[PDB]
Protein backbone atom coordinates (compact mmCIF):
# COMPACT_ATOMS: atom_id res chain seq x y z
CA UNK A 1 0.00 0.00 0.00
CA UNK A 2 1.19 3.52 0.30
CA UNK A 3 3.21 2.17 2.83
CA UNK A 4 5.91 1.08 -0.03
CA UNK A 5 5.76 4.98 -0.13
CA UNK A 6 5.69 6.90 3.06
CA UNK A 7 8.76 5.97 5.33
CA UNK A 8 6.46 6.25 8.47
CA UNK A 9 3.92 3.42 7.60
CA UNK A 10 7.17 1.57 6.26
CA UNK A 11 9.40 2.04 9.61
CA UNK A 12 6.29 0.94 11.33
CA UNK A 13 5.42 -2.52 9.90
CA UNK A 14 9.90 -2.75 9.96
CA UNK A 15 8.93 -2.47 13.90
CA UNK A 16 6.16 -5.06 13.57
CA UNK A 17 8.05 -7.33 12.17
CA UNK A 18 11.30 -7.66 13.67
CA UNK A 19 12.01 -9.74 16.85
CA UNK A 20 12.13 -7.98 19.99
CA UNK A 21 12.97 -9.59 23.75
CA UNK A 22 12.60 -7.82 26.91
CA UNK A 23 15.93 -7.30 27.96
CA UNK A 24 16.16 -5.04 24.78
CA UNK A 25 13.45 -2.71 26.80
CA UNK A 26 15.02 -2.84 30.58
CA UNK A 27 17.18 -0.67 31.95
CA UNK A 28 18.01 -2.69 35.66
CA UNK A 29 16.37 -4.86 37.84
CA UNK A 30 16.33 -5.32 41.50
CA UNK A 31 14.45 -7.92 43.58
CA UNK A 32 13.22 -6.04 46.91
CA UNK A 33 11.57 -7.35 49.89
CA UNK A 34 8.59 -5.71 50.77
CA UNK A 35 6.69 -8.25 53.58
CA UNK A 36 4.01 -5.81 53.12
CA UNK A 37 2.91 -3.58 50.35
CA UNK A 38 2.74 -0.09 52.38
CA UNK A 39 6.53 -1.00 53.66
CA UNK A 40 8.08 0.59 50.56
CA UNK A 41 11.89 -0.41 50.65
CA UNK A 42 12.96 2.03 47.81
CA UNK A 43 12.03 5.70 49.15
CA UNK A 44 9.70 7.24 45.85
CA UNK A 45 7.52 4.56 44.87
CA UNK A 46 5.18 5.11 47.61
CA UNK A 47 2.94 7.41 45.98
CA UNK A 48 1.89 4.72 42.80
CA UNK A 49 1.89 2.18 44.73
CA UNK A 50 -0.46 3.66 47.36
CA UNK A 51 -2.61 4.87 44.66
CA UNK A 52 -3.11 1.43 43.78
CA UNK A 53 -3.54 0.54 47.81
CA UNK A 54 -6.80 2.88 48.44
CA UNK A 55 -7.96 0.62 45.80
CA UNK A 56 -7.01 -2.56 47.06
CA UNK A 57 -7.87 -5.82 45.37
CA UNK A 58 -6.58 -9.24 45.32
CA UNK A 59 -5.29 -10.30 48.33
CA UNK A 60 -7.00 -13.59 48.51
CA UNK A 61 -4.52 -15.82 50.00
CA UNK A 62 -1.37 -13.38 51.65
CA UNK A 63 0.78 -10.93 50.05
CA UNK A 64 4.06 -12.31 49.01
CA UNK A 65 6.81 -10.45 50.86
CA UNK A 66 9.18 -11.28 47.77
CA UNK A 67 9.05 -8.53 44.90
CA UNK A 68 10.38 -8.17 41.92
CA UNK A 69 11.05 -4.09 40.56
CA UNK A 70 11.82 -3.88 36.91
CA UNK A 71 12.96 -0.43 35.13
CA UNK A 72 12.72 0.27 31.30
CA UNK A 73 14.19 2.36 28.83
CA UNK A 74 11.90 4.77 27.36
CA UNK A 75 14.10 5.26 24.49
CA UNK A 76 13.43 1.68 23.18
CA UNK A 77 10.22 1.92 24.31
CA UNK A 78 9.09 4.48 21.90
CA UNK A 79 11.32 3.41 18.91
CA UNK A 80 8.98 0.59 18.33
CA UNK A 81 6.10 2.49 19.57
CA UNK A 82 5.78 0.24 23.05
CA UNK A 83 4.26 1.74 26.13
CA UNK A 84 4.17 -0.91 29.22
CA UNK A 85 0.26 -1.33 29.38
CA UNK A 86 0.47 -3.92 26.06
CA UNK A 87 3.56 -5.23 27.94
CA UNK A 88 1.47 -5.43 31.22
CA UNK A 89 -1.80 -7.34 29.91
CA UNK A 90 0.46 -9.64 27.81
CA UNK A 91 2.96 -10.85 30.63
CA UNK A 92 0.14 -11.67 31.98
CA UNK A 93 -1.90 -12.64 29.54
CA UNK A 94 0.35 -15.89 28.23
CA UNK A 95 2.04 -16.80 31.49
CA UNK A 96 -0.80 -17.40 33.75
CA UNK A 97 -2.07 -15.33 36.32
CA UNK A 98 0.47 -16.08 39.02
CA UNK A 99 1.99 -12.91 38.45
CA UNK A 100 0.60 -9.98 39.10
CA UNK A 101 1.57 -6.28 37.68
CA UNK A 102 1.20 -2.32 38.99
CA UNK A 103 2.97 0.19 37.10
CA UNK A 104 3.63 3.71 36.96
CA UNK A 105 2.22 6.50 34.67
CA UNK A 106 4.25 7.49 31.45
CA UNK A 107 4.37 10.82 32.89
CA UNK A 108 6.62 9.98 34.97
CA UNK A 109 10.06 9.82 33.33
CA UNK A 110 11.43 6.21 34.09
CA UNK A 111 9.33 3.49 33.80
CA UNK A 112 8.80 0.87 36.45
CA UNK A 113 6.16 -1.81 37.16
CA UNK A 114 6.93 -4.08 40.16
CA UNK A 115 5.36 -7.62 40.08
CA UNK B 1 24.66 -5.58 46.87
CA UNK B 2 27.63 -7.01 48.69
CA UNK B 3 28.31 -10.34 50.34
CA UNK B 4 28.12 -11.62 53.72
CA UNK B 5 30.96 -13.89 55.41
CA UNK B 6 30.18 -16.21 58.17
CA UNK B 7 31.75 -15.07 61.44
CA UNK B 8 32.51 -18.41 62.91
CA UNK B 9 33.38 -20.80 59.77
CA UNK B 10 34.16 -17.94 57.76
CA UNK B 11 31.71 -18.89 54.81
CA UNK B 12 28.74 -17.20 52.40
CA UNK B 13 26.07 -16.35 54.85
CA UNK B 14 23.11 -17.04 52.73
CA UNK B 15 19.54 -14.92 53.28
CA UNK B 16 16.17 -16.30 54.70
CA UNK B 17 12.77 -15.07 56.28
CA UNK B 18 11.44 -15.87 59.47
CA UNK B 19 7.95 -15.41 59.74
CA UNK B 20 7.74 -13.68 63.06
CA UNK B 21 9.24 -9.92 63.07
CA UNK B 22 9.29 -9.60 59.07
CA UNK B 23 12.97 -8.70 59.14
CA UNK B 24 15.64 -10.58 56.31
CA UNK B 25 18.07 -12.64 58.28
CA UNK B 26 21.33 -14.43 56.92
CA UNK B 27 22.06 -17.33 57.63
CA UNK B 28 25.22 -19.69 57.42
CA UNK B 29 24.50 -23.58 56.00
CA UNK B 30 27.69 -24.99 57.42
CA UNK B 31 26.49 -23.40 61.41
CA UNK B 32 23.43 -21.26 62.11
CA UNK B 33 25.50 -18.40 63.06
CA UNK B 34 22.60 -15.43 62.49
CA UNK B 35 21.86 -11.88 61.47
CA UNK B 36 19.79 -8.87 60.42
CA UNK B 37 19.72 -6.97 57.16
CA UNK B 38 20.52 -3.24 57.18
CA UNK B 39 20.03 -3.03 53.46
CA UNK B 40 16.60 -5.23 52.76
CA UNK B 41 17.49 -5.52 49.53
CA UNK B 42 19.29 -8.64 47.33
CA UNK B 43 19.40 -8.81 44.15
CA UNK B 44 20.28 -6.01 41.48
CA UNK B 45 20.91 -6.60 37.47
CA UNK B 46 22.45 -3.83 35.61
CA UNK B 47 21.99 -3.81 31.97
CA UNK B 48 22.30 -0.38 30.51
CA UNK B 49 25.67 -1.04 31.54
CA UNK B 50 26.83 2.69 31.57
CA UNK B 51 29.94 2.70 33.93
CA UNK B 52 32.12 5.32 33.36
CA UNK B 53 35.82 4.32 32.83
CA UNK B 54 36.87 7.16 34.23
CA UNK B 55 36.49 5.03 38.05
CA UNK B 56 38.72 2.20 35.86
CA UNK B 57 41.58 3.70 34.59
CA UNK B 58 44.97 4.29 36.15
CA UNK B 59 46.82 7.22 36.97
CA UNK B 60 50.19 6.07 35.92
CA UNK B 61 49.17 5.62 32.15
CA UNK B 62 50.81 9.09 31.79
CA UNK B 63 54.14 7.20 32.30
CA UNK B 64 53.68 5.07 28.90
CA UNK B 65 55.91 6.55 26.23
CA UNK B 66 53.64 5.42 22.90
CA UNK B 67 50.91 7.90 23.89
CA UNK B 68 50.02 11.19 22.49
CA UNK B 69 49.84 14.45 24.42
CA UNK B 70 48.65 17.58 24.44
CA UNK B 71 49.31 20.87 25.30
CA UNK B 72 46.14 23.02 24.83
CA UNK B 73 43.79 21.26 27.66
CA UNK B 74 45.86 22.05 31.09
CA UNK B 75 44.83 20.64 34.22
CA UNK B 76 42.09 21.81 36.66
CA UNK B 77 43.30 20.45 40.28
CA UNK B 78 47.06 21.52 39.65
CA UNK B 79 46.83 24.29 36.54
CA UNK B 80 49.83 21.76 34.63
CA UNK B 81 49.37 22.21 31.01
CA UNK B 82 50.72 18.84 29.38
CA UNK B 83 47.85 15.76 29.38
CA UNK B 84 47.90 12.49 27.52
CA UNK B 85 44.61 11.32 26.29
CA UNK B 86 43.59 8.11 24.60
CA UNK B 87 39.83 5.82 23.94
CA UNK B 88 37.62 3.90 25.88
CA UNK B 89 39.53 0.45 24.42
CA UNK B 90 37.27 -1.91 26.09
CA UNK B 91 33.71 -3.28 25.29
CA UNK B 92 31.02 -1.17 24.98
CA UNK B 93 32.43 0.13 21.55
CA UNK B 94 28.90 0.99 19.80
CA UNK B 95 29.40 4.68 19.92
CA UNK B 96 33.04 5.24 21.90
CA UNK B 97 34.74 7.87 20.30
CA UNK B 98 35.24 9.80 23.88
CA UNK B 99 38.64 10.92 24.43
CA UNK B 100 39.55 10.26 28.33
CA UNK B 101 42.75 12.74 29.82
CA UNK B 102 45.02 12.17 32.38
CA UNK B 103 47.34 15.19 33.85
CA UNK B 104 51.06 14.39 33.43
CA UNK B 105 52.41 16.42 36.18
CA UNK B 106 54.03 14.25 39.34
CA UNK B 107 51.78 12.68 41.56
CA UNK B 108 48.78 14.61 40.39
CA UNK B 109 46.49 11.84 38.93
CA UNK B 110 43.99 14.04 37.73
CA UNK B 111 41.65 12.20 35.22
CA UNK B 112 38.56 13.92 33.18
CA UNK B 113 36.55 13.74 29.83
CA UNK B 114 35.13 16.50 28.18
CA UNK C 1 60.01 3.70 -22.02
CA UNK C 2 60.15 6.20 -19.05
CA UNK C 3 59.21 9.31 -20.99
CA UNK C 4 55.92 7.68 -21.39
CA UNK C 5 55.39 7.41 -17.26
CA UNK C 6 56.62 10.94 -16.49
CA UNK C 7 54.01 14.12 -16.50
CA UNK C 8 54.84 18.20 -17.19
CA UNK C 9 55.44 20.45 -13.80
CA UNK C 10 51.93 21.82 -13.68
CA UNK C 11 50.25 17.88 -12.98
CA UNK C 12 52.51 17.39 -10.34
CA UNK C 13 51.31 20.49 -8.35
CA UNK C 14 47.73 19.42 -8.93
CA UNK C 15 48.05 16.23 -7.92
CA UNK C 16 50.41 17.53 -4.76
CA UNK C 17 46.92 20.12 -4.25
CA UNK C 18 44.12 17.15 -4.17
CA UNK C 19 45.91 15.42 -1.65
CA UNK C 20 46.64 18.13 0.97
CA UNK C 21 42.89 18.93 0.84
CA UNK C 22 41.85 15.27 0.89
CA UNK C 23 44.44 14.85 3.96
CA UNK C 24 42.54 17.82 5.50
CA UNK C 25 39.15 16.89 5.17
CA UNK C 26 40.10 13.79 6.92
CA UNK C 27 41.64 15.44 9.79
CA UNK C 28 38.62 17.36 9.95
CA UNK C 29 36.11 14.33 10.32
CA UNK C 30 38.56 13.05 13.24
CA UNK C 31 38.13 15.74 15.28
CA UNK C 32 34.67 16.48 14.99
CA UNK C 33 34.02 12.79 15.78
CA UNK C 34 36.44 13.37 19.24
CA UNK C 35 33.97 15.23 20.50
CA UNK C 36 30.85 13.24 19.80
CA UNK C 37 29.43 15.17 17.23
CA UNK C 38 28.37 12.54 14.66
CA UNK C 39 24.91 11.12 14.74
CA UNK C 40 24.92 7.69 13.61
CA UNK C 41 22.53 6.60 10.58
CA UNK C 42 19.88 3.78 10.82
CA UNK C 43 21.69 0.70 10.74
CA UNK C 44 24.84 1.94 11.49
CA UNK C 45 27.55 1.75 14.45
CA UNK C 46 29.08 5.06 15.33
CA UNK C 47 32.78 3.52 14.27
CA UNK C 48 30.61 2.41 10.41
CA UNK C 49 29.62 5.88 10.05
CA UNK C 50 33.09 7.35 10.79
CA UNK C 51 34.77 4.78 8.46
CA UNK C 52 31.99 4.65 5.95
CA UNK C 53 32.64 8.65 5.16
CA UNK C 54 36.29 8.32 5.62
CA UNK C 55 36.03 6.03 2.80
CA UNK C 56 33.68 8.21 0.68
CA UNK C 57 36.74 10.94 1.48
ZN1 LIG D 1 28.93 -20.17 59.05
ZN1 LIG E 1 47.17 17.83 37.10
Amino acid sequence: GQSARDAERAKDILCRLEHTTLRKVTANTAIYYDPNPQSTVVAEDQEWVNVYYEMPDFDVARISPWLLRVELDRKHMTDRKLTMEQIAEKINAGFGDDLNCIFNDDNAEKLVLRI
Amino acid sequence: VGIRFCQECNNMLYPKEDKENRILLYACRNCDYQQEADNSCIYVNKITHEVDELTQIIADVSQDPTLPRTEDHPCQKCGHKEAVFFQSHSARAEDAMRLYYVCTAPHCGHRWTE
Amino acid sequence: GIGDSIADSKTYQDIQNTIKKAKQDVIEVIEKAHNNELEPTPGNTLRQTFENQVNRI
